[PDB]
């Protein structure tokens, strides 16, 4: 079966340099990182209160925020940290859900929640990068 | 409906029910009728003979 | 070593991690502790009181199960409980009593000023001197709707008390996640016996459910899926073992043949000090692939 | 790796364009892998490189 | 000869996967719930000197 | 109801409609919340169950409550269940009833009552204070949680006083929130239960199986003289269909 | 890769070792147990 | 016509992860019938009773 490629040794070489020119450009241009993204897939919903307490930060804001969220498609866990000042809610999807689709879905019920929390409180959609994302720190 | 000897469980919903699907006023009577398996309890009597 | 030894101080347990892995570490809302018990509850009292039942039980059920119901509660708080009756006599809306607890006592910002593409905040509070201590705070000056001049103590009882440093919750409901774990033993056998044991003599209060998590949920899917894969991987292998020379005798022999090679391979680990991780498994796979190659080419000879 | 590989070959074949055979043999295999990752995205994390 | 490996496969030294080296280091402790903002910015300067 | 051509990506779909939903939120009143439908189609309704009490001990109002916060939360966890709809029962309602003669006597307008009501059920904090080395968080009572507490609300207050308490113009009693849907079981009586709904296109059989496994576990935590009767189980037709045709083909 | 690492080789080792040790072991295997096993298999 | 005659809810009380509503209305007796409703007692801004 192999021999059908020798009647045209030129073919595989020209084929081969197809790989050469193509090779050099695909490998070089591409992204280089240390480590793989592997926090998981999630949306980081942060809220901000200047000063308060956990009873009140959960009762006042992250209650409105976690509860509306149970209902959004793809939600595996609606777990979150609530604390003096801020209320972070983390939403999790199965591996490999399109990340942007992902955050879009969670957003669905965010609008329903805006009117239900106080003025000083703004519910913020996390950044776009994963925890791995932090690159260049400067002072 | 319960009298009918064929029927098993019955459930009465007369209105909407906490889902954005159910859009039923309070006059809208919607009852789910669970029907007893057919070894029980009757001869003749077909699904349509029941209706 | 030198560092962890250099920087020693009280209340501070030193942990040292590399950038990438660390930053990854804070977002993944994961429970590292191999096992962990999420106890869901409608009210905090139920879950925490129950959470301690699990400290004693984890300790008793064979396994070096370190159980901590909650390292959370450790915040110190000032409790201004507003006396509606004593505030009423002064015709004050609890809202307004709070005005002195919020803007005056603390200092919630009341507006931000612009300086073009800039926006700095405006704070409105009583001086430091009237917020120095609970006592300073028991005499907070409140000027009633009837110009009645008074102190916060008149309208409420301010005590002190320890409380929640932070609150974690699984799905709008407050659940305490205990961290129980033994090491280097697939704690799959340690979970079931424990779960029935708790069910037999320790009872849960109505309006409460309990679940386990951590690593334990992981293996059952991975290990189980791996184990299935060894038949799958072997069955597709045998088919492609006696394809060049037609007969299964050789396919039998390759299977007998590889493990020996793996043997000489693993033994290298001891020599250099390397431990076996999925990485060694991957190595091993490479080894098996290379030896199988020669088996085939050498059998033909 | 490639020159040491090639050096060893040379000794077992008393030299030869084995090195040339090596530049064809493995670099192209590396190249195909580089292409395939791109097909299914992925990041050139240390392990993919590892 | 295989028995000799079974010995190592049953004991398998210990520890799994690698903790990788990055040129730098992150210091994170188990810290206690409540502290002054004043003490914090202090017990950090000191820490950044030690 | 908004309609697209067949086969438009359903999720794309709902995403597009949402686009102008935000523009609308500010234009409608407070009591109004615009809600995006569930995820399942009408077909979606799978496992219907009812929450009955075997005895009288557990209250009708208490059940809707039991199904609403404890149950609906347990069953929204299962993988492919979209939302779990609550049906029937009574919604525990704190009810302040005003008396027209009492209002007149004290000259406190309704607006006056509503303004204080909205103004006496709130809780707030005010930074920390550096007592000792630790900083103590400052908080303050304010939530309602005692009928007596509803009574002691202030309306007309005066110096060298005495004041008017809400208890002076209204009778505060717990009631049954105006009903908008009534679930019943046979003559067994009025009974609240919950319907389970299947997020579009996901093996109904599997989801239900999961649900039946959850409810078996929960009955353990259930109160005294109350049980979860299944009112309906799509699963069975699923079965009855499969067994029938699986047997045919062999034959 | 086994006696040096500028950055990120703690992983390669784990996968590498099995090859060396297994490769002093695999060829030897081939030299000897193709025949013995083939003549014993028939 | 709204809070008194019907009874729009004017707030909901918390009992932790729970939230029951508060209703504020004139008694049944003053809402029984259109007649009962023609005599609805309205207390004017000038304490004018009507
Ligand atoms: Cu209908
Ligand atoms: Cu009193």
């Amino acid at each position: 079966i192999i021999r059908r490629s020798v009647a045209n040794r030129f073919l595989v070489l020209m084929g081969a340099l197809f790989l050469s020119i193509w090779g050099t450009w695909t490998i070089i241009n591409t992204p280089v990182d240390a480590l793989p993204d592997l926090s998981d897939v999630q949306v980081i919903i942060k809220t901000s209160y200047p000063g308060q307490a956990p009873q009140i930060v959960e009762n006042q804001v992250t209650y409105p925020l976690t509860t509306t969220m149970l209902s959004v498609p793809g939600a595996k866990t609606v777990r979150g940290f609530s604390q003096f000042g801020d209320s972070y809610v983390y939403v999790i999807f199965e591996d490999g859900t399109d990340p942007y689709w992902a955050r879009s879905r969670v957003l669905e019920y965010l609008n329903q929640v805006q009117g239900k929390l106080p003025a000083g409180v703004s519910a913020e959609l996390g950044p776009d990068a994963t925890g791995v994302g932090w690159i260049y720190e400067y002072a | 409906i319960m009298s009918v000897p064929e029927v098993a469980r019955v459930f009465g919903k007369t209105g909407k029910a906490e889902t954005a699907t159910d859009s039923a006023p309070l006059e809208m009577v919607e009852t789910t009728i669970q029907l007893k398996p057919q070894e029980q309890w009757r001869p003749g009597m077909t699904m349509d003979k029941i209706i | 070593e030198e560092l962890d030894n250099t920087v020693r101080l009280p209340g501070l347990a030193n942990l040292w991690v590399p950038p990438i892995r660390n930053r990854i570490d804070m977002l993944s809302t994961g429970i590292k502790s191999p096992i962990g018990i999420k106890v869901s509850g409608t009210v905090l009292a139920d879950i925490d009181a129950m959470a301690e039942q699990i400290e004693e039980v984890a300790r008793t059920v064979p396994g070096v199960a370190s159980a901590l119901a909650e390292r959370l509660e450790g915040g110190r708080y000032i409790n201004v409980e507003i006396n509606r009756e004593k505030a009423a006599r002064y015709g004050m809306t609890v809202a307004d009593v709070q005005l002195f607890v919020t803007s005056a006592v603390g200092g919630a910002m009341v507006g931000e000023t612009v300086e073009g593409i800039a926006r700095y905040p405006i704070n409105l509070r009583y001086p430091q001197s009237w917020r120095d201590s609970p006592q300073a705070l028991r005499q907070l000056p409140i000027l009633t709707p009837m110009k009645q001049q008074i102190t916060l103590a008149d309208v409420a009882d301010i005590k002190v008390s320890t409380g929640p440093s932070m609150l974690k919750t699984e799905n709008a409901r407050p659940t305490s996640w205990i961290y129980i774990d033994a090491r280097d033993r697939d704690m799959v056998s340690v979970v079931h016996d424990l779960q029935k044991a708790i069910a037999e003599k320790v009872q849960l209060k109505p309006g409460t459910s309990v679940a386990f998590s951590g690593q334990f949920e992981l293996l059952e899917r991975a290990n189980h899926k791996l184990k299935l894969m060894v038949p799958m991987t072997l069955m597709i292998i045998f088919v492609l073992l006696y394809l060049a020379f037609r007969r299964v005798g050789e396919a039998l022999l390759i299977i007998s043949s590889v493990p020996f090679a793996l043997v000489g391979g693993i033994w290298l680990l001891w020599w250099m000090g390397f431990h076996l991780s999925v990485a060694t498994g991957t190595g091993f796979i490479a080894l098996a692939g290379v030896a199988a190659e020669f088996g085939v080419v050498m059998l033909m000879y | 790796e490639f020159i040491v590989v090639a050096v060893v070959c040379a000794l077992f074949l008393w030299h030869v364009r084995s090195a040339l055979v090596a530049i064809i043999s493995l670099p192209l295999g590396l190249c195909i892998a580089f292409i395939v990752m791109h097909f299914q995205g992925l990041n050139a994390n240390i392990m993919s490189l590892g | 000869s295989v028995l000799t490996v079974l010995w190592p496969l049953n004991k398998v030294g210990g520890e799994f996967l690698p903790q990788i080296n990055e040129g730098d280091l992150l210091y994170m402790p188990s810290t206690l719930p409540g502290i002054s903002a004043a003490e914090a910015a202090s017990m950090l300067q000191k820490t950044d000197k030690l | 109801y908004v309609i697209f051509e067949d086969g438009t990506d359903p999720y794309w779909a709902r995403s597009r409609v949402l686009e102008y939903l935000n523009q609308v939120q500010g234009k409608l009143p407070a009591g109004v919340s615009a809600e995006l439908g569930p995820d399942a189609t009408g077909v979606g309704w799978i496992y219907e169950y009812a929450l009955v009490d075997r005895s009288g001990k557990h209250d009708l109002a208490d059940l809707r409550s039991l199904q609403d916060w404890f149950l609906k939360y347990e069953l929204k966890t299962i993988p492919d269940v979209a939302e779990v709809a609550s049906v029937g029962g009574v919604v525990k309602e704190y009810q302040v009833v005003i008396d027209p003669q009492r209002l007149a006597q004290y000259g406190i307008s309704l607006a006056e009552v509503k303004s204080a009501l909205d103004a006496s059920n709130q809780e707030a904090g005010g930074s920390s204070i550096e007592l000792a080395e630790a900083e103590y968080m400052v908080r303050a009572s304010g939530y309602l949680q005692t009928l007596d507490d509803f009574n002691h609300i202030v309306l007309k207050a005066s110096e060298n006083g005495v004041p008017v308490y809400l208890r002076d113009v209204a009778k505060v009693q717990i009631g049954p929130e105006m009903r908008r849907g009534i679930a019943e079981l046979n003559g067994e009586g009025e009974v609240a239960g919950g319907v389970v709904i299947l997020r579009s296109g996901k093996n109904a059989r599997e989801v239900i199986a999961a649900v039946k496994d959850k409810l078996e576990t929960l009955k353990s935590s259930l109160p005294e003289g109350v049980e979860i009767v299944t009112t309906y189980d799509r699963s069975q037709l699923i079965d009855r269909a499969i067994d029938n045709l699986s047997g045919k083909l062999l034959e | 890769i086994l006696w040096g690492t500028g950055a990120g080789s703690e992983v390669m080792s784990r996968i590498a070792a099995p090859m060396i040790g297994g490769m002093i072991t695999a060829p030897l295997l081939s030299l000897f147990i193709i025949p013995a096993a083939y003549k014993l298999m028939w």
